[PDB]
C-alpha cells in the first residue's frame, strides 16, 4: 500500500487444489491491481481454468489473456478481472520540521 | 513509446518485426506541417511562443497519399513515437510488419524511386538529434538493401560526412552483425539526471519529455517485465534466447 | 498507399482509370510518367512560349 | 429593398476538428473537476490557516509538489489546456498536444466525458435579415436584446419582412408603441404590444405606419445540449480571460463580446450541429481554465 | 467469510498505514521510491490471512 | 426516336472496398447476433421486472457496466459499427477503425462470416431502356412496381422496344388494356392482360393501337446470395435510420429510397458481382445497426 | 396560380383525451404482453398434441376457463381492449370503460408502460402545398409514393414551388426524366435524376420545361417515438381489422386507408406533438388486438 | 450510482430502472400541472388535494 514499486505474486502447484484457486481469488479481489503484473494476472487466471475448466498447464499455456477470461466466463467463473485500489491523501503535521 | 525505449539494433529491430503498419500510420486528423504557428507557454512567457511545426513532434499531422509519405510517416514512427494520417491504405499492407514493407518485395510497395535527400529534407534532419539520425539511417539502410540501391546509399553518405560518421554498421541480410552492434539507439529511458514535471519550450522538447515522463510510469507500473522477477512466466515462444533470429536473417 | 494480388479479377468500379495508380506516384521516367499531361498555364515555361509559337502563327 | 443583419452572426469562422473522440473529453472532465476542487482547497486553506489542503489538490492537478521559488502554473495539465483551448477556437490553431498526454491525464479521475446530460438556456437572438423597401430606413442594435429601429419616410405604409432562422425555439417582441405583425398570407391582427413567436413560423411581416420611428425590442432563448457540470456564469468568465490572455489572437477568425454570441453565430452556419458539439467541449473546457487561473493568480 | 472480514478490518488496516509512513522521513521515502521488488507469498499464507 | 431509364439505375456510384475480409465479415456477424440479444434482453427483462438480463447483454456487447447518468451509447462497438457502416457507401469515405479493433470485437461470439449461406428475393424492376418511334411519349414512373405510359401521336401503330437486363428473373408485365407483346422476330400472339418473361430471352417488342394512352405495369423478382439471419424488413428500416443520422452525408454520391434499388442497381453496372458483395455486408451492418439504435436511442 | 395538396392530410380530426395516463398505459402494455402469448400458446399447443398451454394462456387473458361447448370470446379484457381502443380515434366517443376496471387488469402483468424507449420510422410523404402557375396542370397520388404529374402548356419555362413540410426527416426526389430542384432565391444546379432533400430547409423550386410531361416520386422518412414492443406489421394489420370490425365508426371523423398516413397527418396539426402520444398509445392497442382477435376469432 | 438512486427514489418514489425514460415520477407531474395553474385564471387544476 505504502510503495507503489512493490509487487505480490504467489507459485502454485502443477495441480492446483481448492485452495491455490482461494488463495488466487482472493489476491485477485483484495490486493491492488497496481501491485500484480501482467505476466501474474496471466498465471492466476491460468490456474484459475486449470481447475475449473478440466485442463492441464500445457494444454493452456500458449493462451492469452481474452481466451483465458472466455474460457473461466463460460464456466460460469466471473472474477476474472482486476481491481484498482483508491488512493488516500495523507498529510504529517509540521511540528519542528516542514511536513510532507 | 515502447518504439522509442529499445536501446540496440537487436531490440529495435525484433519490434519492428512484431509491429504491423498500422501502428505506424494514425486515424487522427491533426494539423499541416511546415507552418509558423504561436504556440502558449506560461511557465516561461506571458506572450505567446513561436516555433514552426513539423513532421518529426510525436503529434498526428496530415500526409501525402502516396509511397513518399507512407515511407515518411514510418520513419517518423520510428524516431518520433507517432505517425501520420494516410488513410484508404488497404488491409493487405496494414497487416505486415514494418519491418516487411521496409525490407521486403512481396508486400508489393514499390519504393525505388525515394530520394533520400528530400525525404531527409522534410523529415527535418537539421532538427533531430543524434539518437534520431541513427534509426533515420537504419530505416534508410533496410530500404537501400531493398530495391538494390547500396551504391546509392554509399554516395549520399560520403556527401554528408556527420551522417557517415554516427551511420550504424551493420548489413541487412546477415544476422551476426544485429548482433555485434553496440549502438545505443534508446530516445526514451531511465535518466540518471533528475527528470522533473516541467514544461519545455519547443514543440518537439514538450512532445519528447511527455514521452520520457510516459516511460518511466509505464517503467513502474504493472504492464513492465521484471527479468530477474518472472523469467519463468514468459511462454517458450517469446523467451530470449541466443540462437533467436529475425525471420529470413 | 495500395497494391493488388496477383491472378485477381481486372476488373473494377471505376470506369475513368489514373495513369498514377490507387499509390498517386507515378516513377519518373517511365511510360505512364512521359504520357502524363503538362499544365500550361500554371508553368511559366509552357505558357511563355506558347505564346511565342501563337504570335508567329 | 435594403437588407440588415445581426452583427455577431457574420460570418462564423470554422472551429476545430481535433481533441473531440472520448479519450480527450474525458481529459476536459477531469481538467474541470480537478480545478473546481483547487478552488475549493484555497478556500480550506485560507479559512484554516495551513497550506495542507492546497499543496494535495495542487499535486494531483500538477503531479509535482509546489516549491518556493518556483511558480506556480499548474504544470503539464495546465500547458495541454491553454494549448488544446486555442485548438478548439479556430482550424488555424496548432495541435501541438500528443496523445499520450491527453490518455495520463484522463486517467487522473474516473469521470464519465459524456456531454449531453443536459440542456442549457441560451439569450442571443438571431436576426438573420430584415429586409425593408426603398423609402425605410432599419437598424439592428445588440445581440442580448436587440433594437430595431424603423423609419417610414414615404407616404404609404411599408411592409418589412423579419428573418429568425430555425435554431431559436422562441422570440418574443415588444415594441415602443403598439404595432401589427402577422406571418406570410395571414390577416394582420389589432395592434398589439407584444407578440410571442416561434422562428420556424416563417418570414413575419410588421406594417410600418408612417409618421414616428418604431423601436422592436427582441428577446430569444435556445437550448443547447451541455453536460451536467456546466455552469454558465463560470465559462462567460473564463470567455472573458482567454481573450484578455491572448490565446484567441488566431488569423482570419472573428471575436465575440460573450461566448453566448459565439456559439449560436456558429449554430447558424452550414453544418452547424457539428461546430455546436465541439463549442460545448471548448465551453466547459474554458470553466476549467477559469478556475484554475483564480486559484493560481498572476500580476 | 473474506468479504464480510475485508470490510469489518478494513478501518484498522488504513489507519496502521497511516501510522508507518508517519515514521519516515521525507528524503528516506523519495531515495526508496528509486529501487523496486517483488514479494513471493505462499498460497496458505495467503488464504489464511484473510 | 427516344429512349427513357429507371431513374434508379442512373450512375451508381461505387462503394467502399474495406473491411470486406473474413475477419471484418465475422464482425458484422458478431455485431449482428449481439444486436439481437439485446432487443430481446430488453423486452425480457421489461416483462420479468428484473434487470439483470438486459446488463449481461450490454455487457457484452458494449464492455462496459450499464450505469445511469451515461448516454448508454454502446460502446467501442457502436463507434465500429457506425464507422463500417460510412466505409461501405462510398470509396472516398475514409476508413478509420484499426484492424486491431475489428479482430478483439470479433472474438466475442463464435460465428461464421460466410454471406453466400442463403437468398433473398428483391422487387425492384430494371427498365434498362424503353426505344420509341417518333410522335410517341413514353414515361417511366416507379421502382417497386413500374407504370410505363405510352401515347401513339402518330397515324400508324408503332413499336416498342423494351429491355429489362440480364439479371433479372422473372418480370410479370400487365397492362390497363390488353396489348401484343413478343420477342424480336416472333409471331405476334392475341391481345392478353399479362405477361411473363425471361429478361435473358432478349429485346421484347410492344405494339401500339393509335388511341388511348397505354399503361403497362411491370414487377420484378431478382435472387441475391444472401447469409442466413439476412432480414429484409429489418434492413429496410436500418437502411432508413443510417440516411436519417446522417451516415450517408459523404459527397458525390448517389441517394436511393430503399435498399432494394440500392442493390439492384449496382449490380446493373461494371463490376456488379463484386459491388453487390459489398452491398450484402453493408445489409447485414444496417440490420445490426437498427436492432442496436432501437435498443439504444441517443 | 393553384394549389395541389396531399389527400390524407386534409382536415385531421381530434383524437380522444381519456385513458392517456400511467396507469392506462400500463393496461395498453399488459394487453400486448398477455395477446401475445396467447398466439405463441396455441402454436405449442398444437405442436405439442395438448391443449394445456393455450388453456393457462386463456386463462390469465380472460379470467375463465375454456369450455369446449361455450364460445371463447376473450373475457373482460377483450371487451375493455375494444371500448378503449374506440376511446383513442374520435373526441366523440362515449369512453365507457371505468379506471378500476383499468387497473384490476393492468395488476396481471409487470411492464413499464413505457410509450417513449424507442423510435420507428414511418415512409408517407406530406406534400403541403404546391404552387403552379397559370398554364400548366399538377396532379398528386400517392400516400406511401408521391407521384406529382406536370404538364407545361405555355410559352416558356415554369416554376412549381414545393411545400414537405417542416416534420419529415429526409424526402428523395426520382424524375422520370432528369430535372432542375434548388432553394428558393437560390441558383440552379444541373439536371439530375434524383434529390436528397430536408423539408426544413425551406420551399423548392422546380424549372419545368414546355413540351413533355415531369413526374416527380417522393419518397420521405419520419421519426417518431414508440415503446420498445412496437412492430409496424402487427399495427397496420390491427388497423385494418379494426376498421372492417367498425370501431372507427363515429360521426364527423376521417378515415385513413394505412397507419401511417394516420399518425402523420395528426403530427401536422397544430397541435400535433400532443396529437400523437395518443396516436401511439392507440397502435399498440391495435397490436394487442390484431394478435388477441387472430387467437381468437368471432 | 448509489447517491442518484437515493434521490431519485425519494423524488419519483419509484426505483430507477434501465430501459425507462426516468420522466419524474408522479412529482414531476404535479410540478409540471401547478405550474401551469398559477400562470393564468383560465387554466385548469388537475391535481387532486389528496
Amino acid at each position: 500500500c505504502m510503495f507503489k514499486q512493490f509487487r505480490i505474486g504467489m507459485t502454485y502447484a502443477l495441480d492446483p487444489n481448492i485452495m491455490d484457486v482461494a488463495a488466487a481469488t482472493c489476491m485477485l479481489l483484495f490486493r491492488p491491481a497496481q501491485s500484480i503484473s501482467d505476466e501474474q494476472y496471466r498465471y492466476c487466471l491460468q490456474t484459475m481454468a486449470v481447475f475449473l475448466t478440466n485442463t492441464t498447464y500445457d494444454i493452456v499455456n500458449n493462451d492469452t489473456i481474452d481466451v483465458l477470461k472466455m474460457k473461466l466466463r463460460n464456466q460460469g467463473w466471473p472474477f476474472v478481472e482486476r481491481y484498482n485500489a483508491v488512493e488516500i491523501d495523507m498529510s504529517v503535521e509540521p511540528l519542528r520540521s516542514p511536513g510532507q | 513509446m515502447d518504439v522509442l525505449s529499445k536501446g540496440s539494433l537487436k531490440e529495435l529491430l525484433a519490434h519492428l518485426e512484431k509491429t504491423p503498419l498500422e501502428e505506424a500510420i494514425s486515424y487522427r486528423i491533426g494539423t499541416v506541417p511546415y507552418q509558423n504557428v504561436l504556440i502558449s507557454r506560461n511557465e516561461y512567457y506571458n506572450q505567446l511562443y513561436p516555433d514552426t511545426t513539423s513532421l518529426i513532434d510525436g503529434v498526428s499531422r496530415e500526409g501525402q497519399r502516396n509511397v513518399n509519405g507512407l515511407i515518411m510517416s514510418i520513419i517518423s514512427y520510428v524516431v518520433s513515437g507517432s505517425g501520420h494520417y494516410i488513410p484508404n491504405i488497404g488491409f493487405m499492407l496494414l497487416r505486415r510488419s514494418i519491418l516487411d514493407i521496409l525490407t521486403k518485395h512481396d508486400t508489393g510497395l514499390v519504393t525505388n524511386n525515394l530520394n533520400y535527400g528530400i525525404i531527409a529534407r522534410n523529415l527535418t534532419v537539421s532538427k533531430m538529434n543524434c539518437e534520431q539520425r541513427k534509426r533515420m539511417l537504419i530505416c534508410f539502410k533496410l530500404l537501400a538493401y531493398k530495391d538494390g540501391n547500396q551504391n546509392d546509399y554509399e554516395i549520399y553518405l560520403n556527401q554528408n560526412i556527420p551522417l557517415k560518421q554516427i551511420a550504424p554498421n551493420f548489413i541487412p541480410g546477415d544476422m551476426r552483425t544485429v548482433i555485434h552492434n553496440q549502438d545505443q539507439l534508446a530516445i526514451v529511458g531511465i535518466p540518471a539526471y533528475r527528470l522533473t514535471q516541467s514544461t519545455e519550450l519547443s514543440i518537439r522538447d514538450d512532445n519528447a519529455k511527455s514521452y520520457k515522463l510516459g516511460y518511466v510510469d509505464w517503467y513502474n507500473s504493472n504492464s513492465f517485465l521484471r527479468e530477474r522477477s518472472e523469467f519463468n512466466l514468459i511462454r517458450l515462444k517469446d523467451r530470449d534466447t541466443k540462437y533467436g533470429k529475425l525471420n529470413g536473417w | 498507399a495500395w497494391v493488388t494480388q496477383a491472378y485477381s479479377s481486372g476488373l473494377s468500379q471505376n470506369s475513368i482509370i489514373s495513369l498514377t495508380g490507387n499509390d498517386r506516384t507515378v516513377a519518373d521516367g517511365t511510360f505512364n510518367s512521359m504520357i502524363m499531361p503538362r499544365a500550361v498555364i500554371a508553368n511559366e515555361r509552357e505558357h511563355f512560349m506558347k505564346t511565342r509559337i501563337d504570335k508567329i502563327e | 429593398a435594403n437588407r440588415a443583419t445581426s452583427a455577431f452572426l457574420d460570418n462564423p469562422h470554422p472551429v476545430g476538428v481535433n481533441y473531440v473522440d472520448e479519450g480527450s473529453r474525458q481529459f476536459v472532465a477531469v481538467a474541470e473537476l480537478l480545478a473546481s476542487k483547487l478552488i475549493d482547497s484555497s478556500r480550506e486553506s485560507d479559512e484554516s490557516n495551513s497550506d495542507v489542503p492546497f499543496v494535495q489538490a495542487y499535486s494531483k492537478f500538477a503531479d509535482d509538489n509546489p516549491r518556493h521559488l518556483r511558480v506556480k502554473t499548474g504544470g503539464k495539465m495546465a500547458n495541454a489546456l491553454t494549448n488544446v483551448i486555442r485548438s478548439y477556437y479556430s482550424i488555424n490553431a496548432p495541435a501541438i498536444v500528443p496523445q499520450v498526454e491527453i490518455d495520463r491525464l484522463a486517467s487522473k479521475a474516473t469521470v464519465s466525458g459524456d456531454m449531453y446530460n443536459s440542456y442549457a438556456i441560451f439569450n442571443s437572438v438571431p436576426i438573420v435579415e430584415v429586409l425593408s423597401p426603398a423609402r425605410t430606413t432599419v437598424s439592428i442594435v445588440g445581440s442580448d436584446r436587440a433594437d430595431v429601429t424603423m423609419l417610414n419616410t414615404g407616404a404609404g405604409a411599408a411592409n418589412i419582412t423579419f428573418n429568425f432562422g430555425q435554431i431559436a425555439e422562441t422570440v418574443i417582441l415588444k415594441g415602443s408603441v403598439p404595432f401589427q405583425l402577422a406571418r406570410l398570407n395571414q390577416p394582420m391582427p389589432a395592434a398589439r404590444f407584444t407578440y410571442k413567436l416561434r422562428p420556424l413560423d416563417g418570414p413575419f411581416i410588421v406594417v410600418l405606419p408612417v409618421g414616428n420611428p418604431l423601436v422592436i425590442s427582441a428577446t430569444a432563448a435556445t437550448r443547447i445540449q451541455v453536460p451536467l457540470a456546466f455552469n454558465k456564469a463560470l465559462v462567460e468568465s473564463g470567455f472573458q480571460t482567454a481573450m484578455n490572455d491572448g490565446l484567441f489572437d488566431i488569423q482570419n477568425v472573428n471575436y465575440y463580446s460573450s461566448f453566448d454570441e459565439f456559439i449560436i453565430s456558429q449554430y447558424h452556419a452550414q453544418d452547424g450541429i457539428n461546430r455546436v458539439s465541439t463549442c460545448v467541449i471548448l465551453g466547459l473546457a474554458l470553466q476549467a481554465y477559469d478556475q484554475m487561473r483564480r486559484a493560481l493568480p498572476v500580476r | 467469510a473474506c468479504r464480510d472480514k475485508t470490510s469489518a478490518n478494513w478501518r484498522g488496516y488504513s489507519v496502521l498505514v497511516s501510522r508507518y509512513r508517519s515514521l519516515i522521513p521525507n528524503e528516506l521515502f523519495e531515495s526508496l521510491r528509486n529501487i523496486s521488488g517483488e514479494y513471493n507469498i505462499n498460497p496458505q499464507d495467503e488464504h489464511s490471512f484473510f
